[PDB]
């Protein structure tokens, strides 16, 4: 048949599979979405496309994508922007009760390059098996981590300190809870210290940054951490809270029901047993759901994330995926059509429901069964709407390596001089000079 | 004469052609490509020329520093590397009894794909799981830190290259008279320096082309590294330097330049093997 | 110095010495032979010390000298191969055994001058052994060994690779070297002519042991053994089946009554009776200008010529003999180097007879230089 | 005695020295989930559903026949064009191949990144952006100088002077040709063919760049990838498992061809 | 047939054969001179019809020999590296020429069998060349020519690469089975010795010019020129330095005048007073039984041996005989065969003889005996 390849992350593939064959019998036969399953890693996965994109592979048709570099792809002209695509439906699909943020985010130069399909935001993520409430500013999650480690307790909090750009997602949501942003809304110049008062919230925030690299009982292994490891110091209660999307979530009732989780064996429930399925994958009736929902809520809360300032809510930086079909691709409108049917109702519902991570329709807020499905939902709301977001900027994949060379020193972090530093490296980003790091 | 010079150019002519066809183009389009400043990610965007584009990459500290810790790898690596490989070609010369199965010992590690040894080197050292790593102490973990990585990039390596350096080293034990051996052993020269002073000069051409080899092929090394670090710790190597650019810059200038600069750097390295150390093929 | 050495072994998966016991005096040039195996080459290992010791003690002066001395045991030796270091030149070469003995340069630069003016050399101490003729390269590598002016010369067939014509020439060489030398001095090889060519005293050894030792005359005229009868001379005795008699021997023509001395040197012992005949093949001759007194016992017989040529002074006429009783291990091991046959022989006859192939003619005999074997023993009953 | 016992213990650490790093491959393959280096000495659980892990990665199963395939092809016109250049050993022309040959074995050296780039670029411009040929020209390029070198190894072994008792015999030249010179050379060809192979097989550089098609990934390149689609970041004893599988093959080869591929690479110390 | 030639001619970039005319009968078994390096290969090479030819239009018997295929020829020959078959046992080699000729299958059996019977080499037909000695190799080769039962066969020094006892055993062999074949057959070799040792008929040639064609004991006796007389002989005839007095020698040595009709003889052509003659050295002896008819012409003088050697029945002594007239064109290009200075001589003297190194000794010749040779033409005066 007429193969459609959804190029995306493997990570997700099984929904992607079964939401795919979902969408073929709907499809009557006449294209078919197949998974093309890219590495685990961002960057790579994100950069393997650039080869098979640049060596124009004819058999590259919907691909998945992050938000940032879209402008990157869309001025190379590597996808086609929503109201070229020959169904004409695209570009209404795309505007059809979208979220707002993720939508503008889409519009490079106004123009929708994409489509919008996913978001994620970090929670503050807390255990309730020790903490009484969790630490609104991130100085309280000094003081938290300082006071479990002075009494011998569950001390560490889980936090993406590797060199990657988690690490830089990070540093850009404290920097614009602090007010703070790395270059000005047009791109047009750096603003890291365009104003004392930005070079004052940057040192700030590297105060802050070097804080938390030596905090009392913090993960003393956190020097390459993901969210892997990250979910796994929470829940083995070596952490007491995460700092993580909103995958922690289903992951964690899963390994609940694994056994695994310290403070929530729900492995021991004759409900939740096979509803870990024969794919081992918690597939529960709204009985086992409430079970485990219930003695999560007696362990757990999530949050909004901690604040740069005492009661400052945080502007959490916004995350999410796209697709787009590549200008490769010769059944084109097919492609628009497969991406208008990801975009359907029920697809928006299994993808939050069995993909357990948050679709875009905003008319689901208003879905018992998607507020069950996401008891977080309205937090997620809030802060997206109050949401940091990365600068629409086609160099930004580079800017980001240059900005973390500057972070990989972890030993010196010299708020004035590094903060300097970086500037000149993000100027030498902005200018393109150098061979690059 | 002209029926078989005639006839051996028609015999030649389609490998000549071959090697030429494919290597002539690519260096020429390189060369093209330098100065003519591009990006892949602005696709019309070409300079229609560049005047000392190469100087900018000459001039950056990144690949200076690059371009050093390849040397600083490879050096170390080729000395370590032709000490073992004459002690095995002499081993494997002289052998007591077991010579097919230490030929086969021998092959095996040279044999192998590179990135199988290249993944058994980044495991050994990874803390916990290594059964090298955790004779270290505590905070260790020698994958890391830059320096200390480089000491395993190189063990690793040379442990990989060796094989090939002894059997290319054989040729000189190889060819040497035993009764020259046996009669230099009849005179005045206690057995090392009696060795050492008949040996050598015999070993001279192979210990020539084994350097040459060596050398080159250490240099333009990328494997042993990329499968072991992603350069990450200023690890990154001129090879690695060289990839990037084409795996993310997409400057097909800069890739080119550094690709040039590459062919210049082993262009004056073989060189001086070839007229000032006077080395030859077979 | 002197040569000597005792109770000598040297054994390998056997012995390829059997306990050798032997000396030669100062400044001599002695000469060693044997057949490929014996362990004759070897010999030489175990005088070099590059062979170790089983059993016994050497000396070539001094005493009990060991295997781990072989630069102090001031010896030089001139390979089989004639092998030389072509990473020098021919000076450099010639002075490598000087300088390693640490010889002060001066010394070591006039040392091979004079050894280059002694020999064929002075001219291409420039070249390399990678641009020299093969005796030239041959005389560098006497040089490599000379220049050490050693307590003994070991010469380990150094002359067998050339043509005939530079083999002699190159034996008229090493006379004149050792007789300007006057030092001690050995040969070894595979042939009896070298030895003939010359020796001062000679030496023949199989399977790792002495078979006869002495002047060079001696070693011809009176041979101990079978092995050592064939080994001697090219055309070697037809060794001629016979049978002992009361009165003599029957050969299988031509038989005798033995002269009555030598027949009762022959009755001295009890129990021999398997006996063969020392046709040496020169003492053989025409009737045609036979005028003196052999013509009392020229005890000839018609035989058949298989083939004659007149290569020289002498007409070689092939043959074969009558009967049989020349079968023997002796007989065997020594025939082991050519195509001997049965009864296959030669006689040595003057040039001038007038004979042709094919037919069969009245050979006489030179009876009064005869001599006769024991079959069993293997060994003269004629001499000693 | 002692001498060949002290020998013999030489030789073991050689064995030693050679066969540790890949036992410590193989057996790793076999792992519990343990990843504590407990597996020292006989492993607790043989864990063979590695295998079945592996076999079940079609990427994989297509990527190892891409590297078979593409192998034979390019040892394949590798020997035939480089025998046919080798020779010309028993002609020798005026201009002097001998001289000139000498960058067949400069370029044997040469760094494959510096053409990379150019290559990749010119790829980009043609239609063979990564088929087949886009991989088998350039490795064919890297082939060619050994291929040459070790068949000229046995054509200055080749005895033309058996041409001319073949001539004074009976036999016509294509009647003695067919039944000498082939007879001859074929050990010669088999083993510059397995060892091409070999040198071709184990090639990274290029193919990890100007390739990333499941029609033209290659068993290096995509064991290097198995970090994608492992179950929970666990390329570990599955990883291993894939080295395993790729390198008895190399094993099988050398226990039968060790004697004769000494030779080759020798030039003639057999 | 026959096989002939004429005109011969082949010219490298220089002239390898010369103008050469000849024929053998049929069953011939003739050996053929030179030094190394004459056109001997190169003729071989032509006879073979590889070689191009420069003239000549010459006849393998029945066929124009310079005009018809190789194989076509329907010789057989052997090569002195004994081409070989590694890829084959010793049977399967045998068969070669039979396979070559596409022979039925038990035919080629009892073929294989035969020769290997012929030879030794029965005991081991299914051994390979890696486990044959080099003489066995060789008599496989020699095998390997043997079986095809050719119109003719050629011989390019097969024996070289045996030793000497091998040596003369293969040259027995050639000689029989030569005979028994009853071809048209050539042998090529460096040394004098093997064509004395075997072949009806000799031809010699120096730089691709054949200088001489006989039967051996006439070139034994009256070789036209004293380069060929030279080549022959290993104890070759002692030119003494000579010059005419038109009744003998001015002599240096000796005090010979020549006998009456010999004199007149030389008398009729007698141009250059410089001369040599060539003093076989088996001429020279001790006068140790000298009395009658050896007294009237026996001209004994002295020379100081400067050593003897008790080689056999002869116990040859070097001399030394300073003179004048011993300088040729000839004399130095047998210099270049090899050098022995200019006086230096041997007698094959008697080995009863009363001769010990270092006296001067009064040496006997058989004078009537002597050639003469015009040292300025390079000739021999007295017969060719
Ligand atoms: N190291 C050894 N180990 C075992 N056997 C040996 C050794 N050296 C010599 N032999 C024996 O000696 C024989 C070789 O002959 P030899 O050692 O006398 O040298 P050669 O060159 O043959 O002597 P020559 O040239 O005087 O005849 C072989 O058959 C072998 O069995
Ligand atoms: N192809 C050639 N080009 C130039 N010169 C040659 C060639 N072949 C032979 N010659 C010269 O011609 C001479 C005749 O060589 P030929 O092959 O007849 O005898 P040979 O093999 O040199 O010596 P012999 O036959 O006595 O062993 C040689 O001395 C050689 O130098
Ligand atoms: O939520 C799962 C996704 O995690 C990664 O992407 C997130 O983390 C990146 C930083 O490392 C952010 O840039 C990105 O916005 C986040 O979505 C991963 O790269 C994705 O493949 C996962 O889908």
């Amino acid at each position: 048949g007429i193969v459609i390849n959804y190029y995306t992350p493997a990570n997700e593939e099984a929904t992607f599979k079964a939401v795919a064959n979902r969408c073929n019998e709907q499809l009557g036969g006449r294209f078919q979405i197949a998974q093309r399953n890219l590495p685990k890693g961002a960057d790579d996965q994100r950069l393997q496309l650039a080869r098979r994109l640049t060596g124009n592979d004819k058999s590259l048709d919907v691909m998945a994508l992050d938000v940032v570099w879209t402008a990157e792809f869309a001025e190379a002209g590597w996808a086609v922007p929503l109201s070229e695509d020959p169904a004409g439906l695209a570009e209404a699909d795309a505007t059809e009760n979208t979220l707002p943020g993720p939508l503008e985010t889409a519009r490079w130069q106004d123009e929708l390059y994409a489509a919008p399909i996913t978001t994620n935001t970090q929670l503050l993520w807390y255990r309730a098996d020790l903490m009484p409430a969790p630490p609104t500013t991130w100085d309280g999650m000094l003081d938290e981590a300082n006071r479990l480690y002075r009494e011998g307790g569950p001390s560490w909090i889980a936090v993406q300190g590797k060199q990657y750009e988690g690490m830089v997602v990070w540093f850009n949501t404290l920097l614009q809870s602090a007010g703070g942003q790395v270059l000005s809304d047009d791109g047009q110049r750096v603003t890291l210290t365009d104003t004392p008062e930005h070079r004052a919230a940057t040192v700030k925030a590297l105060r802050i940054i070097k804080s938390v690299a030596t905090a009392p009982g913090a993960d003393p292994s956190i020097t390459q951490t993901d969210e892997n490891t990250a979910r796994l110091a929470l829940e083995q209660g070596k952490a007491a809270l995460e700092v993580n999307w909103p995958y922690v979530l289903p992951s964690l009732l899963e390994n609940a029901v694994k056994g695994g989780v310290s403070f929530l064996p729900l492995d021991g429930d004759p409900a939740l047993q096979g509803s870990i399925n024969d794919v081992g994958t918690f597939s529960p009736t709204d009985e086992q759901f409430d079970i485990a929902f219930d003695a999560s809520k007696k362990v757990f809360g999530f949050a909004p994330y901690p604040g740069v300032n005492p009661d400052e809510p945080a502007r959490v930086t916004l995350g999410g995926l796209n697709l787009a079909v590549a200008s490769t691709s010769q059944h084109k409108a097919e492609a628009f059509e497969a991406i208008r049917c990801l975009r359907n109702v029920e697809n928006q519902r299994y993808t939050s429901i069995e993909g357990g991570l948050p679709a875009v329709r905003t008319s689901l807020y208003d879905d018992p069964a998607f507020q069950k499905k996401y008891p977080q939902y309205e937090i997620i709301r809030q802060q997206l709407t109050n949401a940091a977001v990365r600068p629409a900027t086609p160099v930004y994949q580079a800017v980001s390596t240059r900005m973390s060379a500057t972070l990989a020193p972890i030993s010196d972090i010299d708020p004035e001089r590094t903060a300097d530093e970086l500037t000149e490296a993000v100027q030498k980003a902005i200018d393109g000079k150098g061979l690059i790091p | 004469k002209k029926s078989e010079r005639r006839l051996a150019f028609w015999l030649i002519a389609p490998a000549v052609l071959l090697m030429l066809a494919v290597t002539a183009y690519p260096i020429g389009y390189a060369v093209w490509l330098s100065l003519q400043r591009y990006n892949l990610a602005e696709p019309h965007d070409t300079e229609f020329i560049g005047l000392a584009n190469y100087v900018t990459v000459l001039t950056d500290g990144y690949w200076w520093t690059a371009f050093a810790v390849t040397l600083g790898i490879t050096v170390v690596s080729v000395a370590i590397e032709f000490a073992l490989g004459l002690a095995l070609a002499l081993v494997m010369h002289r052998t007591i009894f077991g010579k097919g199965a230490v030929r086969t010992a021998i092959l095996i590690p040279y044999g192998i794909v590179t990135v199988a040894a290249s993944y058994s080197w980044y495991y050994a050292w990874t803390p916990g799981t290594g059964y090298l790593a955790n004779l270290l102490p505590e905070g260790s973990a020698p994958l890391t830190d830059q320096l200390p990585s480089l000491a395993i990039v190189v063990l690793a390596e040379v442990w990989k290259t060796t094989p090939f350096m002894a059997l290319l080293l054989l040729a000189g034990l190889a060819l040497v008279p035993q009764d020259l051996l046996n009669a230099a052993q009849v005179d005045g020269a206690g057995p090392w320096k009696r060795l050492t002073k008949v040996i050598l000069p015999m070993i001279k051409p192979a210990i020539l082309v084994a350097l040459l080899f060596r050398t080159l092929d250490a240099f333009r090394i990328f494997d042993n590294i990329y499968i072991l670090t992603g350069g990450s710790n200023d690890t990154g190597s001129v090879s690695i330097l060289g990839y990037d650019n084409l795996f993310k810059a997409f400057n097909v200038g800069l890739g080119s330049a550094i690709s040039v600069l590459i062919f210049l750097s082993v262009a004056i390295i073989a060189f001086i093997y070839i007229k000032i150390f006077g080395a030859a093929a077979p | 110095a002197e040569i000597v050495l005792d109770r000598v072994t040297k054994s390998y998966p056997r012995a390829a010495v059997k306990e050798f016991s032997m000396t030669i005096a100062d400044g001599e040039f002695i000469i060693l032979v044997g057949p490929s195996g014996c362990g004759k080459s070897t010999t030489l290992n175990m005088i070099a010390g590059l062979e170790e010791i089983t059993s016994g003690e050497l000396r070539i002066g001094g005493e009990r000298v060991n295997e781990k001395a072989p630069k102090d045991r001031d010896i030089a030796m001139v390979f089989q191969s004639y092998a030389l270091y072509p990473h020098m030149t021919v000076r450099q070469n010639i002075a490598f055994p000087l300088t390693l003995a640490k010889v002060p340069k001066a010394e070591i630069a006039a040392k091979v001058e004079e050894t280059a003016k002694i020999l064929d050399l002075s001219e291409l101490l420039d070249r390399k052994p990678g641009q020299l003729s093969g005796g030239q390269r041959q005389r560098v590598a006497m040089g490599r060994a000379i220049v050490r002016s050693p307590k003994a010369f070991l010469m380990d067939q150094p002359l067998s690779n050339l043509d005939a014509k530079l083999r002699v020439q190159m034996r008229a060489e090493i006379s004149r070297l050792q007789d300007r030398l006057g030092t001690t001095t050995v040969y070894v090889t595979h042939d009896q002519t070298e030895a003939m060519t010359l020796g001062d005293r000679v030496v023949v050894m199989l399977a790792g042991e002495v078979q006869q030792i002495g002047t060079p005359d001696e070693l011809y005229s009176s041979p101990a053994n079978l092995f050592v009868a064939g080994f001697i001379g090219s055309p070697a005795m037809n060794f001629f089946p016979a049978t002992r008699t009361d009165v003599g021997v029957r050969l299988p023509f031509g038989e005798v009554t033995l002269t009555p001395h030598m027949l009762d040197l022959l009755d001295k012992q009890a129990r021999p009776e398997n006996i063969i005949v020392g046709i040496r093949p020169e003492h053989i001759e025409d009737s045609a200008l036979l005028d003196g007194y052999a013509r009392i016992r020229a005890l000839t017989f018609s035989v058949r010529a298989d083939i004659v040529e007149s290569l020289g002074a002498d007409k070689y006429v092939h043959f074969t003999t009558e009967g049989a009783g020349a079968e023997s291990a002796q007989l065997a091991e020594l025939a082991a180097d050519s195509g001997a046959g049965t009864n296959q022989f030669i006689a040595r006859v003057s040039a001038d007879s007038r004979v042709r192939t094919g037919e069969q003619i009245e050979l006489a005999i030179d009876t009064t230089k005869l001599s006769i074997f024991d079959a069993a023993t293997g060994l003269n009953l004629t001499r000693d | 005695a002692r001498r060949a016992t002290w020998w013999s213990v030489v030789n073991i650490l050689v064995i030693v020295y050679a066969l540790i790093p890949v036992l410590w491959i193989l057996s790793l393959s076999l792992k519990p989930t343990s990843s504590v280096k407990d597996g020292k000495l006989i492993p607790t659980e043989i864990t063979f559903a590695n295998y079945k892990a592996i076999f079940s990665g079609d990427a994989f199963t297509s990527a190892l026949f891409n590297s078979i395939g593409i192998g034979l092809i390019t040892t394949i016109i590798a020997v035939v064009i480089g025998g046919m250049a080798a020779y010309a050993v028993a002609r020798l022309q005026f201009p002097g191949k001998q001289l000139l040959i000498g960058v067949a074995l400069l370029i044997a050296m040469f760094p494959h990144i510096s053409l990379v780039t150019p290559i990749f670029n010119m790829w980009r411009g043609i239609g063979l952006f990564d088929t087949w040929p886009g991989l088998i020209i350039p490795y064919i390029t890297f082939a060619l100088p050994l291929a040459i070198y070790t068949l000229s190894a046995f054509f200055r072994e080749i005895p033309w002077d058996l041409e001319k008792a073949a001539k004074m015999d009976g036999a016509t030249p294509a009647q003695a040709f067919r039944k000498v010179i082939a007879p001859l050379a074929a050990p010669g060809i088999v083993t510059a063919a397995i060892l091409v192979f070999i040198f071709a097989w184990n090639d990274l550089l290029l193919a990890l760049s100007l390739t990333a098609t499941q029609r033209a990934i290659t068993a290096p390149v995509a064991i290097a990838n198995f970090t994608g689609s492992s179950q929970f970041e666990e390329p570990t004893g599955s990883i291993a498992a894939g080295a395993m599988v790729i390198t008895i093959p190399i094993i099988i080869f050398v226990l039968i061809f060790q004697r004769r591929i000494v030779a080759g690479l020798t030039s003639g110390a057999v």
